[PDB]
Order: C-alpha cells, then sequence, then structure tokens
C-alpha cells in the first residue's frame, strides 16, 4: 500500500523461507540459505566476503537492474514537452507526467530484470558457490537470518 | 489473528508476534489518522 | 439492485412454455422414431389442455395407435442394441486376458484338510 | 514518493504481468542461448522455478 | 464417392444453417417473424445509447457556466468523431482550446478588474500570445 | 538466410537491439559499461 | 521417550490442595452438558466443546449454501422442465395414480419440485461439508484422548 | 506511550547476530528436543553411551539443561565464537552472544 | 574402466543416431553379464519380439502383395500414388509394392527401438556406473551354469549329545 | 484420461523372471519361512542356465 | 482451494495414486511386526478412509451405470414398468463400471506418507511390494518416478550399480 515502502518484497531474496529449502538439495539448501543471509543480513558475514558478494551481486542484479530500470523509464520520454502548444505551455502538467509514467516503467524494468536473471544468478554463480561451501549455514542460521531481516524491516519503518 | 499467522509463517513464535503484532497495527492506525488529518486540511 | 435479480422472479419460470417451432420445422422424410415421438408428445399434450372433445377423442385413437408403432420402433432399438452388447461382451472376454494369478489361500485349510484333532474329535481322554 | 508502484505488487494482476513478461524474456534468452555468454534457462533445476513460482508467495 | 456425398451434405446444411443466420431478419419464413424483430431491437438500442450521449450533453449544456459552452462543445465534438478521424490533429485540438481559453480569461479581464497598469500589460500579452496583428515588439516597447 | 539478415537488422529499432544487449551482458563486462 | 521425576507422595496439606482443586473444577461443569464422572470425563468434554464449534459452523456454512445454491444451480435446472425434448410443452404423465393435474401449471411445477428439492439439499450439504473446517477437532495420530485431571487444571494456593 | 517507549527500546537494544551458531550451539539445538517442559526430565546415566563418569556427566547435564544457561553462555563456546570470527572481530566489529528477543 | 561418464542423450537428434546402437549394446552386456537374470531376459524378450514383429511384417507384406497382383490382374489398382512417379518415372504399381515392403519394415524397426531404447539406456547406465567405480565383479542376479556351481555338502554330522550338567 | 499413465508391458517369455529372491535389494524381510523357496528359485534359474 | 486440507483422507492431483485393488494387494503382503506405531497408524487411518471408500464407490458409479442401461433398452423411458430390463442391465453394466473406478488410481496423502516416507517403515514397505508385487511396484514405480521421487527401490535409478528387476517402461530422461 501507499503508507509502507514494499520494494524489498519481493528483490534479493526477501521471498525465501523454509518452503524454498524443504524440497531443495542439500547443496541446493545451502546456496539458497546463504543468498538469503548474505542479501538481508550481511553482517554474518566476514567483511571480505561481504566485499565480494556485493561486488558480484551488483554486477549482475542491482546495477543491471538499475540500468534496466534507467533505460525503460528513458523509454517513456521519447517527447518531454508532451502536452506543449505555442498558446500555452504545461510545464507542471509535463512534470507530473513525467513523475507518473517514469518511475512506473522503472519499476517494471527492475521487477523484469529480477525476475529473470535472479533465479540463475542463485543457481549459476560460482562466487555464490565457493561462499556457501566457505559458511556452511545451517537451518538455524536461516531461521535466525530471517528474524533478523524482518526486525531490521520493522526497524527500518519505524525510523 | 491473520497478521499472526503471516508473522508464524516468518520464523517466529506466537508469544513474539503479538508484541511485533501490535506495533505494525499501532503504527498503520497512525498513519490512518495522518491521512484524516490531511484530507481534513485539503 | 440484490432484488432485481434475486427476488424479481424471470417471466418463463412462472407462464406456461410455448411450443418450440424450430424443432418442427424441418423434419427428416421418415416416420422413424424421432418423428413418431414429436407426433405422440402433440397430441398428448393438447388432449391434455383441450376443452374440444371431438378432437381430443380422434388424438386419443391416433395416440393408440402412435404407442404401437412406437413400441415397434423400440423393440427393434433394444434387440439390436441388446445383441450389439451381448456380442460385445463375449467378444471382449474371449479377447481379454483373464487373470488366473489370484491367491489360492481361501481354498486351504490345513487344520480341516488334515485334521489336527484327530483320535480326539471321538471323546478319549 | 517516487516509489509506490512497488506497493502495488499486492495485486494479482500485476503479479500476472510480471510473470508474463518474465516468460517471455526467458524465452527469448533461450532462443538467444547460442551466442557465448549468456547461460540461458534450464528447467531441470529446483532453485531456478523455486524463485520463479514463489517470488510474490506469501506477499504482504 | 459416398464419403464426398456425405461430407457435401454436412456443408450444404452448414450453408443453409449460416445463411439462415444472417438472413433471418429478411423474410418471415420464421414463425411470427421472431428474428426480424431481433435485429430491428438491435437498431433501436443503438439508436437509444447514440441518443442517450447527445442528451447527456444537453444537460452538461445547460448547467456549465455560458463562458464555457464552447469549449465543451470541442470536446463533446473530439468525442464523438475527431478521435476517430486521423487526419485530425490533437494538437491543433489542443492549440484551438488553449486560444479559448485565451479568449475566456481576456473576457474576464473586462469584469471590472481594476488595475491600470496590469489591464494594459495582459492585454498586449494575450492579443501577442494568440498571434493577432499586434507584433511583440509593440508590447515590449511598451512596457 | 538473406532476407532474415535484412530484417533482423532493420525492422527492429537500434534501441532495442541496445536494450537486448545492455540486459543480457553483464554490468561488470559491458562494453558501454 | 524418556521420563519425567517422580515426585514423593503427597502430604496432607498436599492432599488437600487436591481435593480443593478437584472440587472446584467439579463446581465448573454445566447443568445441561450430562458427562459422567470419569476419567476421560475432562477430555470428552473438551472434545464435545470443539465438536459443537464445528457443528455451528456446518450449519451456518449449509444455510449458506441454500441461498447460493438457489438461484445459481436449481433456479436453472427447473428452466429444464419447460419443454420436452421433442419441443412440446411439459406435460403428466402418470405412473400409477391419474391425479388431476387441474391447475395451472401443476404438473410441470411438481416435477420440478420433486426434482429439485433433492437437488437443493444435496447441493448445500456438498457446500457444507467442502466450506466447513474440522481442523480443530481433527486428530491424526489420536493424541487427544489422554485423560486430563480435574486437580491438573486448576492450581489452587 | 507504549508504542513511543517499545520503539525506542527497539531501535536502542536490537543488533543482528552478527555470527554464524556453532557447532556445540547447533548440536544443543538439535537436543533440545530432550527438555521436557512442565516437568523435568529424569536423567539417568549410562557410561557406555555417555561416557565420563556419572557426577561428571551430571553435572554437565545440569549444566546444559537444568540451569537454563544458554549454549553462548559457555566459557568454551565463548572462545569458540571469539576465535572462529576473528575476522569480524577485526576492523572493530563486536560479535553479539546472545540472539536479540 | 578409468572414469569416463556416460551421458544419456538428450537431443532428439542424439537420441534419434543413438536408438540405432542398442542391439550393439545389448551385444555387450551378454559379453560382460551372461548369466545375469535380467540381461538374460532381455535378449529373450528381444528376440521374441524381433521374431514375432518380423513375422508380422512378413505377412502383412506378403498379403498386401498377393492381394495387389490378384486385383490389378482385373485392372482394379488402388490409387493411393501418383501414376508414373515424378523423377524416374516408376509405376504405382512397383511404388505401392516398394511401400508395403518398406514401410512395415521401418515401422517394425522403429517400434522395436521404441520398446527398448530406455530400458537399454538404463542396463548400459548400470554398467558404465559399476566400470567407473571399478566393479568387474559379477552383479547380484547371476546364476552360473553347471559347472560353475558349488555342490552342496550332504554329510552333515550332528554333534554327540551329552547330558547338560544343569 | 488425460495424464501419465504407467506402462504394463513387462518381461512375457523368461520363465520364473518374477519369481523374485532375497537379496541387498529386497532386504530380507519376507516372510521367514521363504527361504527355502529362495532356494527353490536359485534352483530354477540354473535350470534355464 | 478446499479448506480441509489436512485431512489425512484427502489428497491434491500430485499425490501416489494407488486403486483400490492395488490398496488391498499391497495390503496381502505385509506385516504388523515390521512397522513401527507411526507406521500401523498410517495403515489403520487408511483402512477407516478406504473402508468408507469402498462403500461408496457403487453409488458414485450408479448415475454412470444408469444412463448406459437406459441407452441400451432404447430410447423410451418405461419407468416402473421397464425396471426388469433395467435392473438386469444395471446389474450387469454397475459391475463394469466399478471395475473400471476400482481398477482407477486415486490420490491420498495417505498413499503419499506410506508409500514415500524416508524412514524405514516407507523403506520396508517399498522393498516390500517391490518383491512379492512386481507389477504393482512396476506401475507405481513409473508413477513415482515421474514425480519426481528418488528411491534405490525405483526401477527408473539411474545411479544404481545393480541391474533393475524389471522392464524399465520408456519415459523422458
Ligand atoms: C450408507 C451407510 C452410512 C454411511 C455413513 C456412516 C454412518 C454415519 C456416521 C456419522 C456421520 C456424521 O454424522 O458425519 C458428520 C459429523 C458431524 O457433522 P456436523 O457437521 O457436526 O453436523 C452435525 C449434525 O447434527 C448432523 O450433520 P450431518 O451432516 O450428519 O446431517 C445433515 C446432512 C446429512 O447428510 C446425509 O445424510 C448424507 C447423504 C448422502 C450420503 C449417503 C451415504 C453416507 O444433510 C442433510 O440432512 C440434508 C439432506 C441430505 C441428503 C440430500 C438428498 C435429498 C434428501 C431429501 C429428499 C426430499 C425429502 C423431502 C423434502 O462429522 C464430524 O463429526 C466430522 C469429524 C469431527 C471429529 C474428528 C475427530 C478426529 C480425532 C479426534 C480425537 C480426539
Ligand atoms: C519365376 C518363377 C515364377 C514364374 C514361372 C513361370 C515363368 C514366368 O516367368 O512366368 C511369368 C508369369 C506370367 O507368365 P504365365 O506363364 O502366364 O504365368 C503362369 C502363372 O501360373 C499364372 O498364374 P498367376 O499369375 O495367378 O500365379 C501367380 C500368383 C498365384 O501363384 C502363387 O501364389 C504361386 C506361389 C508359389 C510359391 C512357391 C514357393 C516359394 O501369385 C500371386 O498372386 C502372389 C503374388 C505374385 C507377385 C508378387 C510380386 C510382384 C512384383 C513385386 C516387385 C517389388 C519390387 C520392389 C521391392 C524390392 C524387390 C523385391 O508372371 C507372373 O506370374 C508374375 C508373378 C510371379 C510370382 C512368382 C511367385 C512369387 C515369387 C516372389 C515374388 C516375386
Amino acid at each position: 500500500f501507499l503508507f509502507y515502502n514494499q520494494q524489498h518484497k519481493t528483490r534479493n531474496g526477501y521471498f525465501i523461507n523454509h518452503d524454498n529449502l524443504m524440497l531443495a538439495s542439500l547443496e541446493e539448501r545451502k546456496k539458497l540459505i546463504f543468498y538469503f543471509i548474505a542479501n538481508q543480513v550481511p553482517e554474518k558475514l566476514d567483511p571480505v566476503d561481504r566485499v565480494k558478494f556485493n561486488e558480484e551481486l551488483s554486477d549482475n542484479l542491482s546495477t543491471k537492474a538499475r540500468l534496466i530500470g534507467s533505460l525503460t523509464g528513458l523509454i517513456g520520454l521519447v517527447g518531454f514537452p508532451y502536452i506543449s502548444t505555442r498558446i500555452y505551455s504545461r510545464p507542471v502538467l509535463n512534470i507530473g507526467l513525467s513523475l507518473l509514467i517514469c518511475p512506473f516503467l522503472y519499476y517494471v524494468g527492475n521487477q523484469l530484470t529480477y525476475s529473470v536473471w535472479e533465479p540463475k544468478f542463485i543457481a549459476n554463480n560460482n562466487t555464490v558457490c565457493e561462499l556457501s561451501k566457505k559458511y556452511n549455514f545451517t537451518v538455524f542460521d536461516f531461521a535466525q537470518a530471517k528474524k533478523e531481516a524482518h526486525l531490521k524491516a520493522l526497524r527500518t519503518e519505524l525510523v | 489473528g491473520s497478521c499472526l499467522l503471516i508473522f508464524i509463517q516468518l520464523v517466529f513464535s506466537g508469544i513474539v508476534v503479538l508484541l511485533l503484532d501490535d506495533m505494525l497495527n499501532k503504527g498503520y492506525g497512525l498513519g490512518s489518522g495522518i491521512s484524516l488529518f490531511i484530507a481534513t486540511n485539503i | 439492485m440484490i432484488w432485481k435479480y434475486l427476488q424479481r422472479t424471470n417471466r418463463g419460470n412462472i407462464i406456461q412454455a410455448g411450443l418450440q417451432h424450430r424443432k418442427f420445422e424441418n423434419l427428416p422424410f421418415k416416420q422413424n422414431f424421432d418423428n413418431l415421438t414429436k407426433a405422440y408428445d402433440l397430441r398428448m399434450w393438447y388432449i391434455s389442455n383441450s376443452p374440444h372433445e371431438a378432437k381430443n377423442l380422434e388424438y386419443v385413437n391416433e395416440l393408440e395407435a402412435l404407442h404401437n408403432e412406437l413400441n415397434y420402433q423400440n423393440s427393434r432399438q433394444f434387440l439390436f442394441r441388446t445383441v450389439s452388447f451381448l456380442l460385445g461382451w463375449a467378444l471382449f472376454y474371449q479377447f481379454y486376458e483373464l487373470p488366473k494369478t489370484y491367491d489360492w489361500q481361501d481354498t486351504q485349510e490345513p487344520k480341516h484338510q488334515v485334521p489336527a484333532y484327530g483320535d480326539l474329535e471321538e471323546g478319549g481322554d | 514518493p517516487l516509489k509506490f508502484w512497488w506497493g502495488l505488487n499486492k495485486f494479482e494482476t500485476i503479479q500476472g504481468i510480471h510473470s508474463i513478461l518474465g516468460n517471455a524474456a526467458d524465452l527469448v534468452v533461450s532462443t538467444l542461448s547460442f551466442i557465448p555468454g549468456v547461460q540461458g534457462r534450464n528447467n531441470a533445476s529446483y532453485i531456478e522455478n523455486s524463485i520463479r513460482v514463489t517470488r510474490f508467495r506469501g506477499f504482504d | 464417392m459416398a464419403i464426398r456425398n456425405f461430407v457435401f451434405k454436412i456443408s450444404n446444411q452448414i450453408q443453409n444453417l449460416a445463411a439462415k443466420r444472417s438472413l433471418a431478419y429478411l423474410n418471415q419464413i420464421d414463425s411470427q417473424s421472431v428474428p426480424s424483430r431481433a435485429t430491428i431491437n438491435m437498431k433501436d438500442q443503438v439508436t437509444q445509447m447514440q441518443r442517450e450521449i447527445d442528451n447527456m450533453a444537453n444537460v452538461i449544456r445547460a448547467q456549465i457556466p455560458d463562458e464555457d459552452r464552447a469549449e465543451f462543445e470541442i470536446l463533446k465534438k473530439y468525442y464523438v468523431t475527431g478521435q476517430h478521424d486521423s487526419l485530425v490533429d490533437p494538437q491543433d485540438v489542443l492549440l484551438q482550446l488553449d486560444r479559448i481559453q485565451v479568449l475566456k480569461n481576456l473576457k474576464m479581464i473586462e469584469l471590472n478588474e481594476e488595475a491600470y497598469d496590469p489591464e494594459l500589460v495582459r492585454l498586449e500579452k494575450l492579443k501577442a500570445r494568440v498571434l493577432l496583428e499586434e507584433e511583440g515588439a509593440l508590447l515590449e516597447y511598451a512596457h | 538466410s538473406l532476407i532474415n539478415s535484412k530484417r533482423f537488422g532493420k525492422i527492429f529499432y537500434y534501441f532495442l537491439k541496445y536494450y537486448i544487449y545492455d540486459w543480457v551482458i553483464s554490468r561488470s563486462v559491458k562494453d558501454l559499461k | 521417550g524418556f521420563e519425567t521425576v517422580v515426585p514423593a507422595p503427597p502430604t496432607r496439606d498436599d492432599e488437600l490442595r487436591m481435593i480443593k482443586a478437584t472440587e472446584e473444577q467439579f463446581l465448573q461443569q454445566p447443568r445441561y452438558k450430562l458427562y459422567m464422572n470419569e476419567a476421560h470425563r475432562i477430555a470428552k468434554m473438551n472434545h464435545g466443546d470443539r465438536h459443537n464449534n464445528i457443528r455451528a459452523h456446518f450449519w451456518s456454512n449449509f444455510a449458506l449454501g441454500l441461498l447460493i445454491t438457489g438461484p445459481i444451480f436449481i433456479i436453472p435446472f427447473g428452466k429444464a422442465f419447460r419443454n420436452l425434448r421433442s419441443g412440446v410443452p411439459y406435460y403428466f404423465r402418470p405412473k400409477y395414480v391419474f391425479t388431476q393435474k387441474n391447475q395451472y401449471n401443476q404438473d410441470r411445477n411438481w416435477g420440478a419440485m420433486k426434482k429439485q428439492i433433492p437437488l437443493w439439499l444435496g447441493l448445500s450439504t456438498a457446500y457444507a461439508y467442502w466450506f466447513t473446517d474440522f481442523s480443530i477437532n481433527d486428530d491424526e495420530w489420536l493424541e487427544k484422548g489422554k485423560v486430563i485431571y480435574p486437580h491438573q487444571t486448576i492450581k489452587v494456593l | 506511550t507504549y508504542y513511543s517507549t517499545n520503539k525506542e527500546a527497539l531501535i536502542q537494544n536490537f543488533e543482528p547476530l552478527n555470527r554464524k551458531f556453532t557447532e556445540e550451539e547447533v548440536e544443543q539445538f538439535l537436543r533440545n528436543e530432550g527438555r521436557s517442559q512442565e516437568e523435568k526430565r529424569n536423567w539417568i546415566y549410562n557410561p557406555h553411551i555417555h561416557g565420563s563418569t556419572e557426577g561428571e556427566w551430571k553435572a554437565d547435564i545440569h549444566e546444559k539443561f537444568d540451569s537454563g544457561k544458554a549454549p553462548w553462555e559457555r566459557e568454551h563456546v565463548k572462545a569458540k565464537i571469539l576465535e572462529t570470527n576473528k575476522a569480524k572481530i577485526d576492523a572493530g566489529e563486536e560479535i553479539q552472544l546472545k540472539p536479540f528477543k | 574402466y578409468e572414469g569416463l561418464k556416460y551421458e544419456t542423450p538428450k537431443t532428439f537428434f542424439g537420441r534419434f543416431l543413438n536408438q540405432f546402437n542398442i542391439d550393439a549394446k545389448l551385444d555387450t552386456l551378454s559379453k560382460f553379464y551372461t548369466y545375469q537374470k535380467t540381461i538374460r531376459a532381455t535378449q529373450a524378450e528381444l528376440q521374441e519380439d524381433r521374431k514375432s514383429y518380423l513375422t508380422n511384417s512378413l505377412l502383412f507384406t506378403a498379403v498386401s502383395w498377393f492381394s495387389i497382383y490378384q486385383f490389378a490382374r482385373k485392372g482394379a489398382v488402388l490409387p493411393v500414388l501418383r501414376e508414373y512417379g515424378r523423377y524416374f518415372g516408376t509405376h504405382r504399381l512397383f511404388r505401392q509394392y516398394l511401400h508395403t515392403l518398406v514401410l512395415p519394415l521401418l515401422y517394425t524397426e522403429y517400434a522395436l527401438n521404441q520398446k527398448y531404447y530406455t530400458h537399454m539406456e538404463h542396463l548400459w547406465t548400470v554398467h558404465v556406473n559399476r566400470l567407473n567405480q571399478k566393479i568387474l565383479e559379477d552383479p547380484l542376479y547371476t546364476f552360473y551354469p553347471q559347472e560353475l556351481n558349488v555342490p552342496k555338502h550332504n554329510i552333515i554330522v550332528p554333534t554327540i549329545f551329552r547330558d547338560t550338567p544343569q | 484420461l488425460f495424464d501419465f499413465n504407467p506402462s504394463s508391458i513387462k518381461f512375457e517369455k523368461y520363465p520364473f523372471y518374477y519369481w523374485i529372491n532375497s537379496s541387498q535389494l529386497t532386504e530380507f524381510n519376507q516372510y521367514r519361512k521363504f527361504v527355502i523357496r529362495d532356494s527353490i528359485i536359485y534352483s530354477l534359474n540354473n535350470y534355464i542356465i | 482451494m478446499d479448506n480441509n486440507y489436512h485431512f489425512w483422507g484427502n489428497g491434491d492431483r500430485q499425490d501416489v495414486s494407488l486403486s483400490y485393488e492395488d490398496y488391498y494387494s499391497i495390503l496381502d503382503c505385509l506385516l504388523d511386526e515390521k512397522l513401527s506405531p507411526q507406521g500401523l497408524m498410517k495403515f489403520k487411518n487408511l483402512h477407516e478412509v478406504s473402508m468408507y471408500g469402498v462403500s461408496y464407490v457403487p453409488l458414485y458409479c450408479f448415475p454412470v451405470a444408469y444412463g448406459i442401461s437406459h441407452m441400451l433398452t432404447g430410447k423410451v423411458r418405461r419407468g416402473h414398468s421397464g425396471y426388469r430390463n433395467l435392473f438386469s442391465l444395471m446389474s450387469v453394466v454397475l459391475p463394469f463400471t466399478c471395475w473400471y473406478a476400482y481398477t482407477t488410481p486415486i490420490p491420498r496423502r495417505l498413499y503419499t506418507e506410506i508409500i514415500c516416507s524416508n524412514n524405514a517403515d516407507g523403506a520396508y514397505v517399498r522393498n516390500r511390494i517391490k518383491q512379492q508385487k512386481p507389477g504393482i511396484w512396476r506401475k507405481l514405480s513409473q508413477q513415482l518416478y515421474n514425480k519426481n521421487f528418488r528411491f534405490p527401490e525405483l526401477n527408473q535409478d539411474l545411479t544404481a550399480t545393480e541391474f533393475p528387476l524389471d522392464y524399465v517402461a520408456p519415459h523422458k530422461f
């Protein structure tokens, strides 16, 4: 809804829960748990591993999503004047139309590139597999990380 | 009730959810008053 | 609102249904079961709802004739369908590979086939 | 502010639109998998399917 | 040949049914002239719909201020036939609406604004805005 | 073969080819970045 | 399947507290609930309560089902008794008794009702069983038959 | 004022666990099925399955289960936590022992 | 035996090319596990199915050729194909004979390959797995002939009975 | 009617093919006195080589 | 969909499907001593659900048998007067429809728990069906492999070093 911000709900593996882990293999369960923990609770990792995971995520999901959203928003700006005539100009109306269109197209493109590339990044990335083997998180770690992520989202909403 | 099940779906227990559930209800109600106050002004 | 399509009963549910003229326009050039049934239904409905006794009695005679003819048509249908059913039944069991691999424990009662209480069934102690 | 279309995700129609777009993009990638450097889509992996079908599961 | 004859019998019945569906309203073959009425009924509905729209405009034409009527008419026309015609420019429709709005503001100036200098300023600006005979340099020198 | 090459490069807008390359190729290895 | 520590046999004060708890729990039984004094009584009573809860829901749904099965299914079903398959309007076919169907649509309406009321009740029962939830009383492993004693329910002093 | 006080308490006194659960903590969690609620468990000592001696085993069991002391409150567990996560100890990050509740 | 991995083909073209190795694979199995019950049963069933399908195809071909010849003697040629071919000008009679001889055989081969392709893939996968694990021992359900079996020792002498002291 | 249906094709030529005797593939949890049966099966499968 | 997905006698489309004939045959080759008290509980719940189900199946098939028997007599409905032919044809046809129903697998949570459980009871049941009911296990192994179940007892087991004990029907790898 309008009251709260929900851009984090369906991005960065926030939707992973125990149902994703019950049916997964041991290695796949480890990969999913590590991905959720690294995206949501980076404090559980060493700083070097945090930097490596951020670099691997940015060039694949985060910054790519930002760029795709920017391009899709630029698609909605073929003509910036939009409604405009010699007799009257509509600067405020055109600004409002841009603020209504470009954020929408940005959201659509960002959600698309997350819906396409995130599963492949989780399942077909060497850095994620190597760091998952390095850390080897358990189900208890995933439960604690889920609690911490929800509490951090609540705190961000509070502030 | 519904929020209790939703928050228990996330890793939580029935006792802990009630403390967390109350805060969200209080926060949402405060926003509703702020929206109601904004409507009266404009 | 809700009462318009929840409480206001439709017209068709109240008045008597009219004759479906679509089903009497293009009839096959045959005295088949369909045409005989249509004639029988027409005359039965007429005698059920007509104050005219002369036409009613004419239709009664014609209805008896139609009953006989429909009995003949139904006899043909019964013969063909039931003979086909019996032949298909026989052919199916002729080609079906009957499972003869069922358990035979029910036929065997070792305590009874060889009486376990032998020499004791007659009173002896 | 600018970010409320993200909050619009709760409607099942928007989720269906996103699913249609994602599946179309997956088809485009799969048809373009002959070019080196693109992984493509694998239907025999549990992780990919689980991420695809449970993205909007349990949304609140 | 038997298969072809059976196929042609089916085709003949299908074509007779198709011509009956698309031409039942012309003839009175059907009892009580039912289907014809249906098509006539359709026309009535269609006519009513269009009339309904027009009547709505009449209502709006009687409740808006007298100064707005022309504007509404323009919009009304663009809702009826202007949009469906590809040779009509929405840019020019918007320009005409802007010109009418400028004229309305100019008439509003004549409602005893009682502003000594702003009267001349706004009159010159509106004269040069709708591209009248008055030059922009004329008001530029006037300022 | 010849027709497919002409239609693929001419009918489709140049921005879509830019969009396809940008969207498929990762940020780090992208030429334009 | 471990075991818990067995406390020593209670002293007179503990026995008196147990008696007080049992009699207080005895006082709580409504007089219109006729459950005899037995080990399983409390358990049975709990079961009964849950059962009653389910019952209420069921009947509500049943009533609701009737409403929802009124105009959606049964009335359109009754639209099928207007004419026969030959196009002739519905007329009475008597089985043994040649009843006089003098009233307007007595034959058609009575046949429609005979084939609609059972259909109405059947669809309503199907709706009630489909939509009501029996989860509160369902016990797959039958773990809820354990004996609960009255002094274990109430804490005294 | 309850909402304001609870919000302040949550914001001030909430930190992520900042560490991976140790092997001992996970083993204790897996053995928490042996904990009994509303009635103490009768701990019986079998030397062929528990090892050690009866006194030492019973002392360890009392420490682990009956005393209610958490796994992160054990000295060897704390040493393991401070050893296995020394990389996070460096660069000025302090490890949180007890998860927030 | 040195660690090579056998992967079942996934492409349609790969599967179509691979279905011609089926019989070959069986021969290899018949030389590795000759007395394995599953291998022997597969051999027997494949042989009997080949014989039955070949006999049925030959009977169909004989009936078709007999019918075509007998009806063509009276000028009744079934209008199934074009009259005088397209490239070599062969006649409809000759092409009907050729088709009624060949197409039943192709269908028989296709059906035989379809029945045993997955079964032979499983057998070969098991063979390759137990070679990769360096298991050259005979499989479980291997029943050797008489000369390779161990005779059962008949002479079993019960121990001397003695009274229990307790 | 409209989904995957298991096939009924089997080995219908090899004698006593479905008289399966105990092995590590069957976990030896059968009827106790079936050991005799196993012997018989063994002997039978040595008769057909 | 339904509000009673928790019920053990219920099931969804992708649960293990066993016909009543298969269920009774499977029961014919098991021992209660070899099952843990939880497995016995599963079998007892399945027993009560299945006794009610076998009682009810002819009621399910009665409309179809009635229609087929009516269509065999002809296009005349002699209610109360064609009862003799109708019910002779019924006593013939209703067994056939019940044959089709009882040979039709139906999915159940108890079916998918008894067969596909990963504890010792599931392995015992799977191996017992594999050895004593080769045909039933052939069909059941095909069904389980199609449902992404990976057990050693399946004929379609690509990780095994021992040859399959039956004919492996064609399937998509």
